[PDB]
């Protein structure tokens, strides 16, 4: 899902 | 609707969200009460199943003795979610693996029973709403999701009411498409949840704000100067990664491909792959050779690190990084990943000065290769600065700890209690 890493 | 801001059709990208009003770097936006949400196992016991406060003496519930609360409150609250799992953990005992998406999933149903109105995370956008993307969806995908759906039936058929198969390929895409993961302030993941009112701002690789968490609380803030008229985009990836492997993601994860600046100008790029400056300078086949050979270690990797040592990781990540260091230069970001990578698991085994050995490698091209403002970067000086202090280095780790303060105070808001914590962590050493 939507994560920066 | 929300003040400010208003629902619009952004042409080429569907619905969006659009700023009536200015907003300055560090200015929130809004905030959205999660709709549906999950802890993840793993931090079971670290963290409140109710609020996701991370507190040491959380109260063990009594019955599965798989969930922790702040207290009887907590619990109590966290109840109606709860009992879709507390009995069936101890009843399937071992067996008990369900998918965190599937989880999620179950809750959402459970909000759907209970509260089939509009709730206040959906002054915008509601999750009936949800884009699905069901008619791009492969025979990969489509078999992905029907194990899920058998999962979903499997653990959870006691207190659910089940829509038909076709419904539930649609909620699940929906999940998928518009699914949030909740990261803390080393981007350490916490567990999943649907923010509607945040599910609608559309993606950039050169994003104007960036979503945090306060417990199970969605907040945006703006790390771009945002003026009326203007659509209001967050990123959705990793933005370390060149243009075509940002693309391939957004493509298999969100079924659509971006033509933001970034990735229409290409700047970055040729830095992400920052070749080095030899005596007979590297052929253009073997560049794309050793890209390929890149991709395939970093999939590679992720396989492994399910099943293989920690010395076998490490192992992986010297010898790769090796023999890419012959045409790729160490700022460069395939590099750059692999070293994330070995100080994970130096980490693990509590190799303290290997993990800090290479975030130093590591911290200065994140700075030149991420935006302005950014978790990752924020999140890096934050592990080094800690490995710092906990290595007796209060200089360099308060200089650290500062710079991390420093981008969190833009992007969580200056009162928010991470950086509470951090200035306590400093004061106190
Ligand atoms: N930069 C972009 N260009 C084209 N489509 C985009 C985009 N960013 C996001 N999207 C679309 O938005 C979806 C993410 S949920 C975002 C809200 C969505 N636009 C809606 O109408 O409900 C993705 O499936 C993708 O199709
Ligand atoms: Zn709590
Ligand atoms: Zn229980
Ligand atoms: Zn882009």
């Amino acid at each position: 899902l939507l994560s920066k890493r | 609707g929300l003040g400010g801001l208003e629902r619009f059709c952004s042409p080429g990208k569907g619905r969006g969200l659009r700023a009536l009003q200015p907003f300055q770097v560090g200015d929130l936006l809004f905030s959205c009460p999660a709709y549906a949400y999950v802890l993840t196992v793993n931090e079971r016991g670290n963290h409140c199943e109710y609020c996701f406060t991370r507190k040491e003496g959380l109260s063990k519930c009594g019955r599965c003795k798989q969930a922790f609360y702040c207290n009887v409150e907590c619990q109590k609250e966290d109840w109606p979610m709860h009992k879709l799992e507390c009995s069936p953990m101890v009843v399937f005992g071992e067996n008990w693996n369900p998918s965190e998406t599937v989880r999620l999933t179950a809750r959402i149903l459970a909000k759907q029973k209970i509260h089939p109105e509009r709730t206040p995370s959906e002054k915008l956008l509601a999750v009936k709403e949800f884009e699905s993307h069901l008619d791009k969806l492969d025979n990969e995908k489509k078999d992905l999701i029907q194990s899920d759906i058998a999962a979903l039936h499997h653990f959870y058929s006691k207190h659910l009411e089940f829509p038909d198969n076709d419904s539930l390929v649609v909620l699940f895409a929906q999940v998928n498409c518009n699914g949030f993961t909740i990261e803390d302030e080393e981007l350490s993941h916490l567990g999943s949840a649907i923010f509607p009112d945040v599910a609608l701002m559309n993606h950039s690789c050169c994003p104007n704000v960036i979503v945090t968490y306060k417990g199970t609380l969605a907040e945006v803030r703006a790390v771009q100067e945002i003026k009326p008229g203007e659509e209001v985009f967050t990123s959705y990836i990793d933005l370390l990664y060149p243009t075509e492997d940002r693309n391939d993601r957004l493509r298999d994860s969100y079924f659509f491909t971006c033509e933001c600046q970034e990735c229409t100008t290409k700047d970055k790029d040729k830095a992400k792959v920052e070749i080095r400056k030899l005596s007979d300078p590297p052929k253009a086949e073997a560049i794309r050779d050793m890209v390929r050979y890149a991709r395939n270690v970093i999939e590679e990797f992720r396989r492994a690190k399910h099943y293989k040592s920690p010395s076998e990781l490490l192992e992986i990540c010297e010898l790769s990084q090796e023999k890419m260091s012959s045409v790729f230069e160490d700022s460069n970001v395939y590099m750059l990943h692999m070293m994330y990578q070995a100080m994970g698991v130096c980490l693990y085994m509590q190799d303290w000065e290997g993990a800090l050995q290479y975030g130093q490698k590591i911290i200065k091209p994140y700075s030149k290769h991420y935006p302005l403002y950014s978790l990752n970067v924020a999140s890096m000086w934050l592990k080094l600065g800690r490995l710092y202090m906990g290595l007796e280095h209060k200089a360099a780790g308060e200089k650290a700890l500062k710079k991390a303060i420093a981008i969190m105070e833009v992007a969580h808001g200056k009162d928010h209690p991470y950086i509470s914590e951090i200035k306590q962590e400093i004061e106190s050493h």
